[PDB]
RNA sequence: CCUAUGCAGCUUUAGGGCAGGUUAUUAUUCAAUAAACUACCUUUUUUCUGGGACGGACGCUCUUAUUAAAGAAACAAGAGUGAGCAAUGGUUUUUACUAAUUAUAAAAAAGAAAAGCUUAACUGCAAUACAAACAAUUAAAGCAGGGGCAUUGUCGGCAAUAAUGCAUUGAAGAAAUA
């Protein structure tokens, strides 16, 4: 994700997802997927150090 | 064999004592590329002898 | 700073007009990490130098803001979008950055709106809890 | 210094040899060292240093 | 190490030099046992030398 | 493509933080930033004239607190240090005594401040302890400089803090608030014109109550560092609060713990403050401060030398190493000392009974070199006392004293 | 060199003794790591441009060229 | 009309560039690169000459007139040349031979041809002269080393007089440093 130039982001899952993964799992998903569906719907948060400690 | 700082101490020791500064320290050894150019490492206060 | 001005004065007459047009858009966009890049051309057979400007690719996107519960249209460069995604989104970008770094009227107005709304909701929630 | 267009001075080759670094040293002749001792400006009964 | 290798190569070459010189001289000598021009009694010795020496050298080359 | 081309891309680096220098603010936050980071009075005046109606309580407070920094001292009253750069507690210059502001800045500051004071009164009831402390500190600075003579709102600021047994401080007090309140009040009672009798009584009464109830009884001194504690000690000394010594011991303890962070300009202040208060039993505290001059000798100025010597004589603390440092530094800075200042310094050595060869030798050489000497009665006896007390003998001091007597007799007012 | 040409060079101040200049970095004990520069090859091409070249190699000064615009 | 350290405008399949548009390729949700087409920017386009243009010419040898020392010019005249040879180079022996070259009264202890052996068509230096504005160009006794043919002489290319190109930049073999 470091060299993805913003195309890939680390995602922390708050609720079980059909394909991305389960709650508490840190995964890598396409930037567009998080921007449009997962983030506004409220099912996941960005994998920042604060979010990982609080949720992951 | 003297370095830049060592040569200054040899020539003008008073320039350091008047300011209460320790004298420069001598070198440990010279680069091997200069083998056959020097016989000994100079001491900042030279040791004088009789002739 | 002195070197930046010296380079700018060496730009081609048409490139100077393009540079001014780019700068005048600062108050209308979310400047973010946008930076100015100069193209310099050199040749082997002569001692000639040509200075020209490198354009910025602007992107129109809609980012989600949970505090405002809205998708805010924004004009961004790719670098700015990458930084916002990394830091934690639009809300974290506006709440983790001082007004001095924004360097934009559009950004400053948006940040001021978010800060005031966050305090109101937080104060009410804090009193409740 | 212009010669009319012939430019005869730049018709010669170029040499790039680097001279020895020892051209930066101060040269002292043995005959000059003795003269100072004979006149009495140097003490020959003890070690003589660059100082 | 490089100087040692270079000295070794030159020493080996000089050891083989006497044989190379012998072949050089021999290859340019006329073998009268393979000459039929004398049987023809038509050409001079110089013409015989060119005809057979050239053939031998070209074949060796 | 006969003529090959090489392409280089040059990025124009810019400062990370914007300086609000030319653009006009258009928001609540932008206006606050422009006022805070203003560089000149003309900029602050322009902002007030244009955006007068778009002001709040915070905007008025910020403008007042920054005004003292926009008033600059004369270039003739400042001396530049060699290679010193701005840092934490260190400036690139030292000030001569009683420095004066620039000639053309006083009318601007006075005019700007008058407008601000006119529109402020409605906002007096919406201030917090932090805002009150900053306002008190700013006015004290504005009085030390020749901008104001008194604080119109002093009665209101003190009442706000005093109400409900310092209830506001009990919840919103920090180490900075106590340092600014005490320091500001001291500069409002001593700097410039001495004081008014009613003003002096109110300020001294408030300081005594604040120190005992908050810093001592409630143990708020735990919020103070070495610098803040030192500032409080200076304020108490100027106010001559010698009755209470319990707080002085507490403040001295804080200074002792954080001695390393203090610079020579701060150590000298502690010496003078203790000397004024007469607290001379803390020999251990004096020893720790003396050890701080060993390494920072390059940050000492003539004011620090004079204060240290006089404070030591008054306190009766004689440290040979510290006195040696002051004497050697003073010998080179003789050109900077004034005639009155250099007489006090000489008298200080005499009282301590220390004879410094280099210091007195330099003074004697200078006096003899002067063809016509004119010593004033005000310090004629001081210089004579120093030579007698210091034990300087016939070598050359009798000649210097002889010239001193002749000059004094030449006038005999 | 021919006498006529040599006198002009001396009259202008030519006093070189060696083909190139010595390198102080080569003296033992006087090596400065900060002032390190890899040895470069001397350029043998004279500057013959009549606009910004050597005044001794051109008969008269020529006007400068126009800048791109 | 001719001559300039000339100037300007215009034209094009004279040189270079990409900085607008179109087009091609690639990439992100108004971009980057360019041997293309259009537009634009910048630069170059000798001299001699019975005035200039048109035509012709520009290096290096031989010969003719200006007598029998040398030298000597014209868009004067009559001819060559921008090489060849592994022997047509070096050196010994023999003799019913004494030619040829672009041109030419060279040469008999000399050459040519025939027969034999060879690589001096070398390494490192060189007194003294011819010529000559300078650069370069020409002849050369002699010294050391390793060789060839002779057996104590000659060989540092070719009967002689033409067969050529500074410095810079680039490349190859070897050696010394760092
Ligand atoms: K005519
Ligand atoms: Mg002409
Ligand atoms: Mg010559
Ligand atoms: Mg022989
Ligand atoms: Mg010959």
């Amino acid at each position: 994700v470091e060299e993805s130039n913003g195309k890939l982001v680390k995602i922390v899952l708050l609720d079980d997802v059909d394909r991305v993964g389960q709650q508490g799992q840190t995964v890598v998903v396409k930037a567009g997927l998080m921007r449009h569906l997962l983030f506004p719907e409220g099912k996941a948060l960005y994998a920042t150090p604060e979010n990982e400690a609080k949720y992951s | 064999y003297y370095t830049k700082d060592g040569l200054e101490g040899l020539l003008f020791p008073k320039r350091f004592t008047d300011k209460n500064l320790p004298l420069p320290r001598p070198a440990v050894a010279w680069h091997p590329k200069f083998d056959g150019k020097f016989d000994a490492v100079g001491q900042i206060p030279p040791v004088y002898e009789a002739v | 700073q002195q070197k930046n001005v010296e380079i700018a004065r060496k730009l081609l007459p048409l490139a100077k007009k393009q540079l001014k047009g780019l700068l005048d858009r600062q108050d209308n966009v979310l400047w973010g990490k946008t930076d100015i890049v100069i193209r310099k051309r050199t040749f082997k057979k002569n001692d000639e130098e040509l200075y020209s400007l490198v354009q910025v690719q602007w992107l129109d996107v809609k980012l989600w803001s949970n505090i405002l519960q809205e998708r805010v249209p924004l004009t961004l460069s790719q670098e700015t979008l990458t930084h916002i995604e990394s830091i934690g989104g639009l809300d974290d970008y506006l709440l983790k950055t001082p007004d001095s770094q924004m360097k934009s009227n559009f950004s400053s107005d948006l940040r001021w709106r978010v800060v005031c709304e966050a305090m109101k909701q937080g104060e009410a929630e804090s009193k409740q809890k | 210094l212009y010669d009319g267009g012939q430019l005869g001075l730049v018709k010669f080759p170029v040499t790039r040899q680097i001279p020895s670094y020892e051209v930066l040293y101060n040269q002292l002749g043995v005959s000059k060292l003795v003269e100072f001792i004979q006149l009495g400006l140097l003490d020959h009964t003890k070690t003589i240093t660059m100082k | 190490e490089k100087r040692t290798k270079r000295a070794k190569e030159i020493n080996d070459a000089l050891a083989k030099m006497p044989q190379l010189i012998a072949d050089y001289k021999a290859a340019r000598k006329i073998d009268w046992a393979e000459v039929s021009i004398i049987d023809k009694l038509t050409l001079s010795k110089k013409q015989i030398r060119e005809k057979y020496v050239k053939r031998r050298l070209m074949k060796q080359n | 493509y006969r003529n090959k081309v090489t392409i280089e891309y040059i990025k124009l680096k810019e400062p990370e933080n914007d300086d609000y220098a030319t653009r006009d603010p258009t928001n609540y936050a932008q206006l606050l930033g422009a006022i805070s980071i203003s560089r000149h009075l003309d900029r602050t005046t322009y902002l007030y004239e244009t955006f007068k109606d778009k002001f709040d309580t915070i905007h008025y407070v910020t403008a007042l607190t920054k005004l003292p920094g926009l008033v600059h001292y004369r270039g003739a009253d400042l001396v530049m240090r060699d290679g010193v750069q701005w840092s934490e507690g260190v400036k690139p210059f030292w000030q001569k005594p009683n420095a004066q502001p620039r000639k053309h800045l006083l009318p601007k500051a006075q005019g700007l401040l008058s407008k601000l004071e006119e529109q402020f009164p409605p906002h007096l009831n919406n201030l917090f302890p932090r805002q009150t402390a900053n306002l008190i500190w700013a006015y004290g600075q504005l009085k030390r400089k020749q901008v104001v003579a008194a604080c119109p709102f002093l009665g209101d600021f003190l009442l706000s803090l005093r109400r409900d047994n310092f209830l506001a401080l009990d919840k919103h007090a920090t180490g900075a608030d106590y340092a600014q309140i005490v320091k500001g009040l001291a500069n409002l009672q001593t700097a410039g014109s001495p004081a008014d009798e009613d003003t002096r009584a109110l300020i001294e009464d408030f300081v005594d109550q604040l120190t005992q109830e908050m810093l001592l009884r409630r143990g708020h001194a735990r919020l103070l560092d070495a610098r803040e504690a030192q500032s409080i000690l200076w304020g108490l000394g100027k106010l001559n609060r010698r009755k209470n010594t319990a707080i002085i011991d507490v403040l001295c303890d804080v200074v002792l713990a954080g001695v390393n962070s203090l610079t020579p300009t701060a150590l000298a202040g502690a010496f003078s403050a203790l000397a004024k208060l007469g607290h001379s039993s803390r020999t251990d505290v004096f020893e720790a401060m003396a050890k701080g001059y060993h390494l920072q000798t390059t940050l000492m100025s003539p004011q620090d030398v004079s204060l240290t010597v006089c404070a030591c004589a008054d306190l009766g603390f004689r440290d040979d190493n510290l006195l040696k440092i002051c004497g050697l530094k003073a010998a080179d800075m003789l050109g900077e000392f004034s005639n009155a200042s250099l007489a006090w310094l000489m008298a200080g050595f005499g009282r301590l009974g220390y004879n410094h060869e280099a210091f007195f030798s330099a003074v004697n050489k200078s006096v003899l070199a002067e063809p016509v000497v004119e010593v004033e009665p005000g310090f004629a006896w001081r210089v004579l006392s120093a030579y007698a007390g210091s034990g300087r003998k016939d070598s050359e001091s009798l000649k210097v004293c002889g010239r001193i007597t002749e000059a004094f007799l030449a006038k005999l007012y | 060199l021919h006498k006529a040409y040599a006198k002009k060079l001396l009259k202008l101040g030519f006093k070189r003794r060696f083909w190139t200049d010595p390198d102080p970095q080569m003296v033992p004990g006087f090596f400065d790591p900060s002032k390190y520069k890899p040895r470069e090859r001397l350029n043998g091409k004279p500057n013959l441009r009549p606009d910004i070249g050597c005044p001794a190699l051109r008969q008269s000064q020529r006007p400068l060229k126009k800048l791109p615009r």
